[PDB]
């Protein structure tokens, strides 16, 4: 049981790309070191966002495949896969200064009715044990999603969807053959990914008293 | 014009 060299290319340019994601050091000595308040914490929250969204739009300008689709379902793929990405890769730091960060999200004036299954998806992301090219291939999969609202030609994001689900599913084998149930777990991820969509349009309408940033109030009709 | 942020984004080499 071993990826084929095909697979193998295909997976190292998603690993390549996934690896150059940074969150610039401007913004990590704010999580230290700005004051401790809920109108603070909500503008950190709002930073780190917008430069995630910077980071995605460049991880997923790599993914084989993706600058050929149609301009537009470009545009529609971004819009719609946003707050998924941010809630995987919020999961995957939180599972490897991280005291000070969750208090922030915990105090940003945000409703528990957020923040409960918030903390209750990295719990169960954690216990997942989950590997760099799960969490990468993953991504991948969250942002090739061909059935997202406004997309024109759905059958060309699904010829690049479809691929990465057979890598992810022959890496399970290859690297958990006594747990035939790992990725069915991953899967799971996937679907309790989409409830965070509700729940974050739910805390951009009730926050009416509120700015962002251009990049946020673009992908998210602010 | 929508998007204008993202689409430079996206666009830039
Ligand atoms: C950890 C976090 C939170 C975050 O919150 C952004 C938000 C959320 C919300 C909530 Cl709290 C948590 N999960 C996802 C959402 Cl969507 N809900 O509202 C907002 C804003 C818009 C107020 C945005 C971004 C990061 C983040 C991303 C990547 C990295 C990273 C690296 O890649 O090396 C290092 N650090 C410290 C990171 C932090």
């Amino acid at each position: 049981m071993e990826l084929t060299p095909d697979q193998q290319t295909l997976l190292h340019f998603i690993m390549d790309s996934y690896n150059k994601q940074r969150m610039p050091q401007e913004i990590t000595n704010k999580i230290l070191k700005e004051a401790f308040s809920a109108e603070e914490n909500f503008l950190i929250l709002t930073e780190m966002a917008t430069n995630h969204v910077q980071v995605l739009v460049e991880f997923t300008k790599k993914l084989p495949g993706f600058q050929t689709l149609d301009h537009e379902d470009q545009i529609a793929l971004l819009k719609g896969s946003a707050v998924e990405a941010m809630f995987l890769r919020s999961a995957e730091i939180f599972n490897k200064h991280s005291d000070l960060l969750e208090a922030r999200i915990r105090n940003s004036g945000i409703s528990d009715e957020y923040i409960t299954p918030m903390f209750s998806f990295y719990k169960s992301i954690g216990e997942l044990k989950m590997t760099q090219e799960e969490y990468a291939l993953l991504t991948a999969i969250v942002i090739l999603s061909p059935d997202r609202q406004y997309i024109k030609d759905r059958e060309a994001v699904e010829k690049l969807q479809e691929p990465l689900l057979d890598v992810l599913q022959k890496l399970c084998k290859i690297h958990q053959p006594e747990n035939p149930q790992h990725f069915a777990c991953l899967l799971g991820r996937l679907t309790e990914l989409r409830t965070f969509n509700h729940h974050h349009a739910e805390m951009l309408m009730s926050w009416r008293v509120h700015k962002f940033t251009p990049l946020l109030c673009e992908i998210w009709d602010v | 014009k929508d998007h204008q942020l993202l689409r430079y984004l996206l666009d830039k080499d």
